């Protein structure tokens, strides 16, 4: 029981502390994020030459000092699901030709991970797009909904029904490869938040995939996402402990410089009581994120510790971007106050990786409850 | 089992478990706890599959 | 003691409902809106021949059905500080040739409201504005920062400081046309929410204007001012009830048609108890509005209770964007769900006419705290 | 739609105010609060020589003021079971003789309403407590686990299953005279607040009564019921408005006087903002109070606004007694501080006329929640 | 950073559990708990052969083991403020002579902390009791206003002014034994929670003591006393993080076994939700007091995290009490239900070792905000 | 009347309402609501009761 | 009128009120009660004004 | 050391500011921290003393 990170971690935080300024889609700085090493993070020398193979305590704190240090979270978010929802299912359940097919160009090619649908969304139990098997072929048949990074994807890892009679356990992973004849995918959605990160539909027409792009055995689909949603829901979230941090200094700052009545308004308990806030929230959010990621790294069941680290840190961010605006004023509801994008961004975050709603059924769960 | 009736339901070996919703992503937790306890059984990652959750019966036929 | 409105209350609050439907800057929508007699509400007959010499009642529960069935919330309340901020203490405390110069335009020519400066905001008691008489004339200095209907402006009521020494009694409000010369104005403000409202910057460099454009004895304007606030804080956010009404009746439709899991979601007490919540604190906002309208016709300090609604109701309005967003899922937080633009909106609306901060200094002084 | 108490009202009003400071189980101030009249605010004159026949916006604001100056809530709250869950039903639902015999002692004996069972709450769906008929009489037999004034009652009204088969319809409520042979009741249960309101077990066994006794048709029970908590969830909180009032002045002449750093402590925004949004909340509750009590005149449905004025009621209460105590510091914790009474019954409102959870459900029924 | 407990601290912390239910004042299990070493657990060898010489975070779980299985959390209360705001500043700031002294007594004697004033709560700048120095003595008076341990207490840490003109830097902390002439104490004061922990007024009236029992030089009181508020706020809020636990146990236990309709109340998210938001604001006040214990034996400022920490944790101990006597219905609100004490007990935790806004105006400071 | 199995079950008529649960507090509201809407009848208060709610069948005879 | 010092502030009758502070917008309203209060007077409108609020002595006079 | 005045205060070499209240137990901590990042200094515990911090030029001498 400690809470000191090693000299190699603080200089890890310190470089990505110190990256974040060297910042349609931007290609240009996704490319300049491979290069620093950020969809490499996780991944293994074994399957990439510029990957990192490091642990989910080192890996979560750079990404919190990239979530810190840059602006575009948009873009980080897009990153990370495409490391966290695809590139690391492709590791863990991914034949071995596979890996060393696909990861290489993912550690450094773009991956989508597609499982919503028109009529599944918190509820993934009943898909209704299905994949036949034809002798050494799937073939591919549904719309996937809100596919993140979807028209920039190279790869979309897809969960299909396999077998319905199954149920929880008629369902299968691929990676289907862009290119694949009968994809079709719409213009990028006008969304509330997060520009930088592309959300499409996605239509498979009898898109044929050789039994090699299946992840998995047939009928692991489920699992599999589950175990993916397990490192989305622990690792992605730390963007968001690192913009809480930035929201944070940025309040202080200005609430120790803006006067009303040559007074700074950190004067008034209303604004500093407020930030007060927002550092315990802050802080306990962090400490859960911490916390899941060493459960994580346990073998443990870490399902409790790491919804509870979404909840809270995807809550508090929601709370974090509606207080920066109030400390900053009609300054903090204008644009180039630089500050309304937080809670444009959260609200979002309350909603994927499963809906807060659904992290508090997983708690539950957990807990015992029937 | 009788556990499967009062704990996840509030019903035979013969009643399909995965056709009909029974066991899903929750209950299966519920359901894997109880075999660690009851029956000291961890059943491990690969044998979880529609062969041996099919129904009670062949359930317990893998405990 | 009763909440029973009149058979022609009932009537204009239903025509208010049906004409939402009938609807850069939407010029052809606020002159409909002219039209329909939005901004001649609260006018009397005397300066506008198609003033409706309305009590307040009636006129903040027409505003509420106009809230609820106008999907454009930034146009009612660009036309609400029109009516409210400039209107009203025209009406109240200009000369009686002033009155019938201004009026009849405005009743049916825009105004803006001109305070907030680079350093005084939530503080208006050290106004950098000044305004020295000469002669017959008074000659305006200052930039005001952040002025509704800013650009579409065709008189600004300014409020600058006359007398350094009497504090807050040193101010006097003017009615500035647009077209005296010394006056330039910025583009408008990009900003979170409310875009049909326009929000810019003016400057004042020099503008000489007649000694009839004054409001009130020179030394009045920080109570004018409170005057017109008391208008604003009660009225325009009338708006804002009827659209958490609109909010509470598409999470309804919603929640009894989105289906997980073969089951609508609003079988779900996470959502469901969050629609009840939604319509605990929008009866408790209505029933603070009326309370406060009807205060405000009786000859009493009414500021309690209409900081006390302005309060009510701008914090359920964020309450109210947040939760529509949480109850439609993705689909409200894309744009096409056409649901994310209330938290863009409320987040405004605990900012102006005072920050939510302010109104609870207003309700403990009121209360006798020192 | 006004707010004008009729001058009548307020003299009554003022009545109850100054009625406060006159005042085991307290039968002198019991007696006292009859002869002023409490118990037989409702009632009609035909039905006792000392009934008032009050309209429900009349007997909730008398009621409101007997709660602000009565600090023994625990007595106000005994005696509003006994009217409005007991009284009522009995005027709306007896024989004429019944009614002549029972109301003019009621409306000066007491009595209880006993439903709740050891497996039966918030759910009153399958009620344990049978009653066979035998001629021209009613066996009843089973236990009722929380009963307000069981020891001190003379009437229970009881409801029992006549009928299994026809489910919600198979309840029906009697009138149990104590002296009933097979009545036995336990002692007082030690309780977190409310001593003067006595909570009793009482078993029945074998009670033989007369058909006469039984209140309306048989199988009429669960909607005898559902009516007798209109009254009780609507009229018997106005106490706790009363209540939260004098929180309110006490905090306010508190926080005006109690001094720390020579500065009173209202000069510190974490104590008057947390003592406006008590004013706030109160002014909410209140007029949600009224607001119910006038629609419950109106023949219309209104549940809706009534198990929304319980909820903020009640809930406000709760968050009133912990700032009661937080604006007080110790002084507030320590019994002699004549604060934490408040606390203290408010957790019980929160739970009796059915739990927060309960009325929700019910919100959401009516808002038209599937 | 881990969260790894040793082995010894395993086994440590089974045996606090353990221990739990071997259990006016209650003498017999003051100094069972003596036994099983609670009064030693920070105490070094070198000053007492029961001392047990643990780091903080040994001390702080084993503390929380106590506070899980102990029900009487007033009495671990009252162990708590005797040895972290007496004993600590006693083996901090006392002389070699009076730490053997008095240690070995207190490490198995009974002390208690006295700075509170009729007219000094959360401001401790100004306190009235003084402390002239006469030759070898000091001749202390003034009333101590709140004094845990009172009439129970051995010896009382006194802080007084010595030194009008010097301010925050005019007082001293004494140790004044009981059976110094002078000393009155009042009757243990009735309050709302933890009857374990007598709560008196004392005054000293001419107390004449020797040099050697000042604690550190003439003039460092405020600074002994805020060493010793890190220790209190730090270290007695672990039993607080053991009792929600215990809250949390027993309402999984009881939402799993209570059924209302033949289902579980666990199967309403009202309840189940309820409790997922239970364990995880548990689990955030957790690690932030795992978090503080590890900084306070780091050699940094502390104090924010300190702060924090008993914020979030005593604040998370009000809304545990209150959600633990929803889910459990009327059978919590009843004194056997054996639930109420919680909300009783923790309204004391978030005004003891300064209230919940004295906590955030540290935070405040230690993060910058002027 | 599919209406009871889509908005208050999410049967034909002879399946006991009342005996099984199906028109309780709750879901008679919004059965007396959409007899209002659809049918115009707005059922009074005394002919609530077992012999018309027994069923489908004689919930429509009442109407 | 220590009312102003206690009140208001936590001075004489030349100590100018509105140029150094002490009257504005929030502390206006607590003055004017106290004045309805004490003296029974209710200021008009028309006669706030920077002659009257000069100071103690000037207000004094209006009252 | 404008600093007290403008970080701390929002005054001279001679102002008493322990008598007169200006450090405190918060003002100490913002004081303390800014004379580490200016002076490089950090005051041991044991020299925090009403000597050295009667005012600007005694606390300024121990600098
Ligand atoms: C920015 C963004 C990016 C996304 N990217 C992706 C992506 O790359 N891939 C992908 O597959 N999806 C993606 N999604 C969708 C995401 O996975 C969400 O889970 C989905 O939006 C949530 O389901 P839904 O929108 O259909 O809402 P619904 O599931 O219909 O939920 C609507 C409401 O019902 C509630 N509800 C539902 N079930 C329950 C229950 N059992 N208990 C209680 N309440 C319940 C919800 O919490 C919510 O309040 C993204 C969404 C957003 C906003
Ligand atoms: C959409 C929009 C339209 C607007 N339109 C107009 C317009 O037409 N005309 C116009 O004049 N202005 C307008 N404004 C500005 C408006 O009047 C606001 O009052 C102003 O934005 C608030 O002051 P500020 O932004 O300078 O923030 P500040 O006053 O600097 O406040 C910053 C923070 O300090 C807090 N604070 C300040 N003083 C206190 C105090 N005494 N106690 C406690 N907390 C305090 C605030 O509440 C806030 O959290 C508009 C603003 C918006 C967002
Ligand atoms: C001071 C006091 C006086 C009382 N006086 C009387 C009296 O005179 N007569 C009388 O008959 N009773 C009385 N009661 C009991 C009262 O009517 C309550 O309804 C009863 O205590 C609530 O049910 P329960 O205690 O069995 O809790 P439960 O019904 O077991 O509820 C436990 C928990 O489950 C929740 N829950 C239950 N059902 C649902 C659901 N469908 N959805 C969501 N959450 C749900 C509850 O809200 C609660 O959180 C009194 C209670 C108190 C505290
Ligand atoms: C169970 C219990 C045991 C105790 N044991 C002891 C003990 O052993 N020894 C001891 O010395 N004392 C003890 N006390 C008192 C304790 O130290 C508290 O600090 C004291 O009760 C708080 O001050 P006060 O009660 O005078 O309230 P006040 O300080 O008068 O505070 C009243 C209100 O003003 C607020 N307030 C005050 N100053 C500020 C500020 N600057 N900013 C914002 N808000 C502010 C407070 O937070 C509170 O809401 C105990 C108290 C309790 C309840
Ligand atoms: C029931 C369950 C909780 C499945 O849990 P499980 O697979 O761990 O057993 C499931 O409904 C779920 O996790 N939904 C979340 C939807 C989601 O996370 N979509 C993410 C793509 S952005
Ligand atoms: C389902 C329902 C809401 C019944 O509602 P209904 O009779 O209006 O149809 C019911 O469960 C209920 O009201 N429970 C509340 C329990 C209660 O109020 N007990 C009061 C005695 S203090
Ligand atoms: C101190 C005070 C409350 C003045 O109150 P008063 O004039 O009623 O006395 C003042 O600071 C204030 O009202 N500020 C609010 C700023 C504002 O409302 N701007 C509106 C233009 S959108
Ligand atoms: C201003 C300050 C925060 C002093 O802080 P400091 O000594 O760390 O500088 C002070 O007012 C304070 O800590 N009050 C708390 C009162 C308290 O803790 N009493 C405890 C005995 S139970």
């Amino acid at each position: 029981m400690n809470f000191e990170w090693t000299h190699e971690q603080a200089e890890l935080f310190e470089h990505a502390l110190r990256f974040g300024k060297e910042l349609g889609f931007p290609r240009d700085n996704w490319n300049a994020l491979g290069d620093f090493g950020y969809f490499g993070l996780p991944i293994p020398e074994k399957y990439a030459k510029d990957g990192s193979g490091f642990d989910i305590l080192t890996t979560i704190k750079i990404i919190e000092g990239l979530g810190q240090s840059c602006t575009d979270t948009g873009l980080l978010f897009a990153g990370a699901a495409h490391t966290f929802a695809c590139s690391m299912p492709i590791l863990e359940h991914g034949s071995e030709t596979l890996k060393h097919q696909l990861l290489p160009d993912l550690a450094t090619k773009i991956a989508a991970n597609a499982i919503s649908e028109a009529s599944a969304g918190s509820d993934i139990s009943n898909l209704a797009t299905t994949a036949q098997k034809e002798g050494d072929y799937y073939v591919l048949n549904g719309g996937k909904s809100y596919v993140t990074n979807g028209s920039i994807a190279d790869y979309y890892v897809v969960y299909a029904t396999t077998n319905k009679k199954h149920g929880y356990l008629g369902q299968t992973a691929f990676v289907v490869p862009r290119n694949t004849p009968g994809i079709s995918v719409g213009n990028d959605y006008h969304k509330l938040g997060l520009r930088s990160a592309p959300l499409n539909q996605v239509f498979f027409d009898n898109c044929t995939i050789h039994k090699d792009y299946a992840l998995g055995r047939e009928g692991q689909g489920a699992r599999i996402f589950a175990a993916s949603m397990d490192w989305e829901r622990c690792c992605l979230f730390a963007i968001f402990v690192g913009a809480m941090q930035r929201d944070l200094n940025q309040c202080i700052e200005y609430a120790n410089t803006r006067m009303q009545g040559d007074k700074t308004i950190s004067r008034f308990q209303a604004v500093s009581h407020r930030i007060a806030d927002m550092g315990v929230r802050l802080e306990s959010a962090r400490l859960m994120l911490y916390y899941a990621a060493w459960q994580k790294s346990q073998d443990v069941d870490n399902t409790k510790a790491v919804a509870m680290s979404k909840l809270a840190i995807s809550e508090a961010f929601v709370q974090s971007g509606i207080d920066s605006i109030r400390v900053h004023g009609a300054l903090g509801y204008l644009d180039e106050g630089r500050v309304n994008n937080s809670i444009k961004d959260a609200l979002g975050s309350v909603l994927f990786s499963g809906t807060s709603d659904i992290q508090r059924e997983l708690i539950c769960n957990r807990l015992g409850l029937l | 089992i009788h556990f499967i009736n009062n704990d996840l339901l509030e019903l035979d070996q013969n009643t399909p478990l995965l056709e009909l919703g029974i066991l899903d992503s929750l209950s299966m937790v519920l359901l894997l706890a109880h075999i660690d306890q009851q029956y000291g059984v961890k059943i491990p990652e690969h044998e979880i599959n529609p062969e041996h959750f099919e129904n009670v019966a062949t359930l317990a036929a893998l405990i």
